[PDB]
RNA sequence: UUGACCUCGGAUCAGGUAGGAAUACCCGCUGAACUUAAGCAUAUCAAUAAGCGGAGGAAAAGAAACCAACAGGGAUUGCCCUAGUAACGGCGAGUGAAGCGGCAACAGCUCAAAUUUGAAAUCUGGCUUCGGCCCGAGUUGUAAUUUGUAGAGGAAGCUUUUGGUGAGGCACCUUCUGAGUCCCCUGGAACGGGGCGCCAUAGAGGGUGAGAGCCCCGUAUAGUCGGAUGCCGAUCCAAUGUAAAGCUCCUUCGACGAGUCGAGUAGUUUGGGAAUGCUGCUCAAAAUGGGAGGUAAAUUUCUUCUAAAGCUAAAUACCGGCCAGAGACCGAUAGCGCACAAGUAGAGUGAUCGAAAGAUGAAAAGCACUUUGAAAAGAGGGUUAAAUAGCACGUGAAAUUGUUGAAAGGGAAGCGUUUGUGACCAGACUUGCGCCGUUCCGAUCAUCCGGUGUUCUCACCGGUGCACUCGGGACGGCUCAGGCCAG
RNA sequence: CGGGACCGAGGUUCGCGCAUCUGCAAGGAUGCUGGCGUAAUGGUCAUCAACGACCCGUCUUGAAACACGGACCAAGGAGUCAAGGUUUUGCGCGAGUGUUUGGGUGUAAAACCCGCACGCGUAAUGAAAGUGAACGUAGGUGAGAGCUUCGGCGCAUCAUCGA
RNA sequence: AGACUAAUCGAACCAUCUAGUAGCUGGUUACCGCCGAAGUUUCCCUCAGGAUAGCAGUGUUGUUCUUCAGUUUUAUGAGGU
RNA sequence: CGUGAGCCCGGGUCGAACGGCCUCUAGUGCAGAUCUUGGUGGUAGUAGCAAAUACUUCAAUGAGAACUUGAAGGACCGAAGUGGGGAAAGGUUCCAUGUGAACAGCGGUUGGACAUGGGUUAGUCGAUCCUAAGCCAUAGGGAAGUUCCGUUUCAAAGGGGC
RNA sequence: AAACUUUCAACAACGGAUCUCUUGGUUCUGGCAUCGAUGAAGAACGCAGCGAAAUGCGAUAGGUAAUGUGAAUUGCAGAAUUCAGUGAAUCAUCGAAUCUUUGAACGCACAUUGCGCUCGCCAGUAUUCUGGCGAGCAUGCCUGUUCGAGCGUCAUUU
């Protein structure tokens, strides 16, 4: 029933949609109840922070790898380097992720210093105040000026590396010899023809040359 | 205003609770002020009317008569006062209903349950 | 309306050949509802035309920036004496329109007796008394649902939530028409009620200090420029610059008949 | 002959459990057509309605045989976006996800596969309950260790463990906490109008004989009269190491789920296209093996996980059940079918179908008594503010009808333009402004404060006043204007 | 130069003219007189009279139709809402724009504040691999509102030859 | 006999899918002001309907020494009634 | 008053709320749809109240008597009846006393109507017992399942004495 | 001229519109998670001083016990000793009970208030018959108990 210079419609409304219409009139009511739940959790968890410490991870695609975010938990390699037992970290507010693996020393080193920074500022009360143990924070070190949420203080600080660097003209980097455009064109051609060159190396004539001494 | 999410300010619900109140609830609703002499003696503003209290009518066409209460008739939310009556066609006298808020209690029937009530307030 | 309304029946049309309209009719034979029409907006117990849904756009998304532009305009309009009078406030005894009361006077206004006395002293008594004496009973079915009365709007007290404190609002509730607002909120529904500019505002001294900080904390919003710099057309037209280039009036206000 | 074991039975044997209801939301199976394609058969409607089975306060899913191809993310769920996109489709009509990213929430674990083998260390049941004992289960494997993040065996070092006592601060209900019935008028009755007051952390709401903050219940802040239970910690005081837990180390090992994986074929399903999932049948594996890496196949590499066993709260859905609070909603032909003895009366053999129906008055004060009548009732009389509210009851429209009054009528009436006649009636008009003639009060001007557009004016005060000023009424004269119809 | 009819709009002077020491018939009616001052004029209704007047809605080339619906009255009764587009109007910001998925806060479903990502736009063209917008005052010619130091400059937009 | 199967039979009755679809019939609710048509072209399983162009309204804009014309004259062609 | 939709005022009834102006909002305007629901007309005091042969006199009751009652006369059903009983079905219609309205398509003092009471007695009648056509369990076998088949089968099936 | 027909007004009718209201509906939001073989949901029949329905309840029947409140219920007499009451009420709370016949419905049936069987007590001369009262008797499945079956099978006697 098209009548004029219209855009061809794409309205997927032919499947008795009126039975499955979800209207969010409780958006304000849900928000208030979520805050009530958060307040109750904080009161029960006091003086512990309401959340857990998480590592910095790099986003997993070429579109987002320029930026870092918070991960699920610290890998076992990071925990072992920091000097924290795997089954002790969950009891002191550290998130553990046995699935994650470290393929670079840089990311491992960045997360280890974060673990050591948190460990420095962490106060652990004794399991029974009468007799403190070796690993319990002494009574004098406890002060009472604590923090509410870890992720506020231990969030990402520079998710994307800055691009406002300024250098002296003496330190000006040199140019690519053949031209940066030609460098990209040559790189593309090498990947496109990697199999053709290897096939002919290794050529039937080259094999014939190998065969014919 | 009203700030209590457990209390309604609905006209429809307010009237339903008033006209469907059980006998015990209707007792509290049917209360009258005390006189100045009783107010200063007991430090109480108002209490529910008992059967044998003596009141004085303040409002209506009987607004100066007084006498002993003879019936606290909770179903119609009215009080029957002695000698405050009205004549039928046949000439027989029937009592007229007086709302408790239209009278003032000039004399209480003191009993150890009422005496306890006065101490609580 | 309920989605089942008008459709809780099994009526079917009788068709032609029976000297009745072709509309669906109830079945059975033992009730008044024997052969009565059932479905349709014209029937007695049918359904309404296009039954109302809860999908309707109840809420409106207004751009943040037009809200702030209007709130600034409402505050600016609150600083003009003609706009206060044209609204209907009794400001005949107010010294200056931006009525700013020293915040030290609000020390003991947590009691309604003191708060009312303070408004009378500063010159807001006439507006306060007007609101109290205007309580009427509204006309219509509004009384049935919840809305029983209408009682006019009085002065709006604006304070600072961190310096003045939160005890000010306690003494200003039972006063009819008088309402409070922290300097960092400034609801537009209270600054131009009904869409009419010129609310009578009673500021505290502390709230005036913070008004500049409030509008400099708002990120992404600068105080707007105006399409006209000098908003007074009398001086613009009667200026020596303008009148010197006019090539004399070619006629008069009232023309002689031909 | 007797005693075992295996398998199969009896018993109103001892002790237990299941069914049905409910099903709004949830987990499955089964499963249409109307409709769209302007016909119609694939398609679509729709992996929907109907049907069947099974739970809970949520359910389900869930700790990768994942996503990716990156500098790599890291259980599940939900929202926003991806995206009306990749893709599917008589490539027509149409349908149509997922990775990444931001956020809400956050939590991890238990088995099989090992000889406790110097000691079945395990468990139901009965008795005793006083410690234990006695049958039985079980070696065709119950306890302890181990679950791939590992682990086991080493030998050095470091390190870990239990009971108590409760403030109160929540969560439960429960008693208590402000101010006029002051004067006058209208009214049947003030809750109305006018005046004089008071409370307010309380001017939400309702009732009371009409619009009540102060007549009554409640409403706003805490804090007190109490008591039921179980959750949490802040101070303090008790102890102790059997043989149990970790951490660093490298050598040695390092069991890891089969009619399953996978392949073919058929059906169905999917965006999944040489086949996304599921199911039936046939074939049917392996140990650095296997799966996946979105185009079928052979060859060679690479990346990521470890299927065929299991449990687990939150964010999420839902107004069906229970309880609350609200509305720019409806207002008795509306809103649910039901504001009422409504799933009722009633209809149908039955499955089922299914209404209509609110309002006297503030208070029954619901009409005593007399008289006519067989009686229903009528007429007097009385109640009420009102019967022009009499239970056939708030107000009481129209259609339709009766009486009275006013008109007209030779096979319609109604209607438009225009008069006449008759009945009824609204306006306008009644005088007003000026000048000159009587009787009573303060004007010109100046001083002295105070305001102001800087020269105007208000406050007190000298204005002193009968044909002289100013103002006002009394009675006369003249001019002007003034309604309707006309020459 | 006579006889008659209908009309009097406008509301201080200004003007066009004519006459002459006056003024006027010249940019629209004044003067005098009379009756009544109320149902007398006027209005409504009823009625008679003159002239005229087919029953509405609808489909249709054509309806008063021997085309259909309509006995009468009251109440109810039919272009609504959502998502997605497009053009136009108003508004804010403007190479940016959009707070409200969510978080903080609150007089508590309101109002106020916050920020990362993301959507649209800023770059297109190919089936794709991919490539990716200045010879020049971002060009020349003609027209062009407006401005002009009067010799010229020339926005938007259109036509044309180019890059 | 397409007969009978609860006054129902060339496929009973009940509830639901379901407000099934309908290029076809009927209806579609105040006033005034201004402008004001078409039944024609092309395509269609098209002929009681659509899309398309035409006719119309509204909103504008470039402008407002804006330009042209259902017309005549002069000059000069075509036609085959 | 307005060209008009409409607005305003006076008079009568009535008894508790309502209006103007500026914006916002919509379940917002009726003459029709063989429209829906309710109510009311002309027709119209009209069609009609005509099958089953049929009634009359006196008296009582009563406000009132063609259709109440008693007596007398005249008739009909004419034993495959307009009689005396029952099965199914109905459910108090049975009986007495009393009666305003409504019902008995005319009346009504009468009634299967209305109101208040009363009324159904079993070892011997019937049900109960038996089996018929047939239906349903059990053992089993199908089916995703609601359930279908099976009634003696491919079952360790029961009944009595001291 | 009247009658009749038509029009209007007043009054009176018929009818229930309009106005105003509202212990009702509807939608949204917030909180909670609790049926049943220890017999559920539903059904039938009964129970009040005077009740047909509604509501409530079950032969302990418009209800009992217990707790709290504190003087009623109401259409009439009936409670006035219940007035210090050691306690009214169609009150509120509710932790103890009662709970007819049924119904998943469970001895077998049921269109029957039908037909049975076991134990105990009481009465009739009664271990057997009759009557009254009480407690019982479904199916599937699980663990155990005890009684068995099978040349399935082991050892010994024999
Ligand atoms: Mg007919
Ligand atoms: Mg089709
Ligand atoms: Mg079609
Ligand atoms: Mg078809
Ligand atoms: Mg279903
Ligand atoms: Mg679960
Ligand atoms: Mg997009
Ligand atoms: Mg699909
Ligand atoms: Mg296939
Ligand atoms: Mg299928
Ligand atoms: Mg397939
Ligand atoms: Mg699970
Ligand atoms: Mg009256
Ligand atoms: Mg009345
Ligand atoms: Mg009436
Ligand atoms: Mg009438
Ligand atoms: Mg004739
Ligand atoms: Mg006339
Ligand atoms: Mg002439
Ligand atoms: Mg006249
Ligand atoms: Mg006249
Ligand atoms: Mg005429
Ligand atoms: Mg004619
Ligand atoms: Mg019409
Ligand atoms: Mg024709
Ligand atoms: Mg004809
Ligand atoms: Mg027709
Ligand atoms: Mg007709
Ligand atoms: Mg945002
Ligand atoms: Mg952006
Ligand atoms: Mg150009
Ligand atoms: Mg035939
Ligand atoms: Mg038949
Ligand atoms: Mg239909
Ligand atoms: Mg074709
Ligand atoms: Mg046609
Ligand atoms: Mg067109
Ligand atoms: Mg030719
Ligand atoms: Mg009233
Ligand atoms: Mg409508
Ligand atoms: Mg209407
Ligand atoms: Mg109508
Ligand atoms: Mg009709
Ligand atoms: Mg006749
Ligand atoms: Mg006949
Ligand atoms: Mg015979
Ligand atoms: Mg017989
Ligand atoms: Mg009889
Ligand atoms: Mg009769
Ligand atoms: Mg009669
Ligand atoms: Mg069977
Ligand atoms: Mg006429």
């Amino acid at each position: 029933a098209i009548k004029h210079n219209q855009q061809i419609p794409n309205n997927h409304f032919r499947k008795d949609w009126q039975r499955r219409v979800r209207c969010h009139f409780d958006q304000a009511g849900k928000k208030a109840s979520r805050r009530v739940a958060r307040q109750a959790k904080a009161a029960a968890l006091a003086p512990r922070p309401v959340d857990k410490l998480r590592p910095i991870v790099r986003c997993p695609t070429i579109k987002y790898n320029r930026r870092t975010r918070l991960g699920r938990g610290f890998s076992l390699a990071e925990l072992k380097a920091a000097g924290i037992p795997k089954l002790v970290a969950p009891t002191i507010g550290i998130s553990v992720d046995p699935r994650r693996a470290n393929l670079s020393e840089e990311s491992l080193a960045a997360n280890v210093e974060r673990l050591k920074a948190y460990q420095a500022r962490l106060v652990v009360f004794p399991r029974k105040s009468n007799k403190p143990k070796k690993a319990d924070t002494p009574k004098d070190q406890q002060t009472g000026e604590f923090v509410k949420s870890v992720e506020a203080v231990f969030g990402v600080e520079r998710p994307i590396a800055s691009g406002f660097k300024e250098i002296p003209k003496s330190e000006l980097p040199s140019n690519i010899e053949g031209g940066a455009f030609r460098a990209l064109r040559k790189a593309r051609s090498d990947a496109k023809l990697i199999g053709v060159r290897e096939k002919r190396a290794k050529d039937k004539a080259a094999a014939e040359a190998e065969k014919s001494k | 205003v009203k700030v209590n999410n457990s209390v309604s300010s609905s006209r429809r619900k307010a009237r339903k609770a008033h006209f469907s109140a059980p006998s015990s609830v209707r007792r509290n609703i049917m209360s009258a002020p005390l006189s100045k002499e009783l107010r200063e003696k007991y430090n109480v503003r108002s209490i529910p009317i008992r059967k044998d209290d003596e009141v004085t009518i303040v409002r209506g066409s009987n607004k100066d008569k007084e006498g002993k209460v003879t019936s606290v008739y909770r179903l119609k939310y009215v009080i029957h006062v002695e000698r405050v009556t009205r004549d039928k066609a046949t000439g027989a006298s029937v009592p007229v209903g007086i709302h408790p808020s239209n009278v003032v209690i000039t004399k209480l029937k003191l009993d150890k349950d009422r005496e306890a009530i006065l101490e609580r307030i | 309306v309920s989605e089942k309304a008008g459709h809780q029946t099994s009526a079917e049309s009788w068709g032609t050949g029976r000297a009745v309209a072709r509309i669906p009719r109830v079945s059975g034979g033992g009730t008044h509802r024997a052969g009565q029409a059932a479905f349709g907006n014209m029937c007695r117990s049918g359904r309404m035309f296009a039954p109302t849904k809860i999908w309707r756009k109840w809420h409106v998304k207004v751009n943040q920036g037009q809200k702030r532009f209007a709130t600034a305009s409402a505050l600016a309009a609150s600083a003009a004496a003609p706009l206060l009078m044209a609204r209907g406030h009794q400001v005949s005894t107010v010294p200056e329109v931006p009525l700013v009361v020293d915040s030290a006077a609000f020390s003991g206004v947590n009691k309604t007796a003191n708060a009312l006395a303070l408004l009378k002293a500063v010159g807001a008594g006439a507006d306060v008394q007007k609101a109290k004496a205007s309580k009427k009973l509204r006309a219509g079915k509004g009384k049935l649902r919840d809305r029983r009365h209408r009682q006019r709007r009085g002065p709006l007290v604006v304070y600072s939530a961190e310096t003045d404190g939160k005890d000010l609002i306690k003494g200003f509730r039972n006063i009819p028409g008088v309402e409070t607002s922290p300097v960092d909120a400034l609801n537009l529904l209270q600054l131009a009620p009904g869409g009419h500019l010129g609310r009578f505002i009673v500021w505290t001294s502390a709230a005036i200090k913070e008004l500049d900080a409030v509008y400099e904390s708002k990120k992404g919003f600068q105080l707007p420029a105006n399409v006209v710099a000098q908003a007074d057309l009398t001086r613009l037209i009667n200026s020596s610059e303008i009148q010197s280039v006019l090539r004399t009036p070619k006629g008069d206000a009232k023309t002689k008949r031909s």
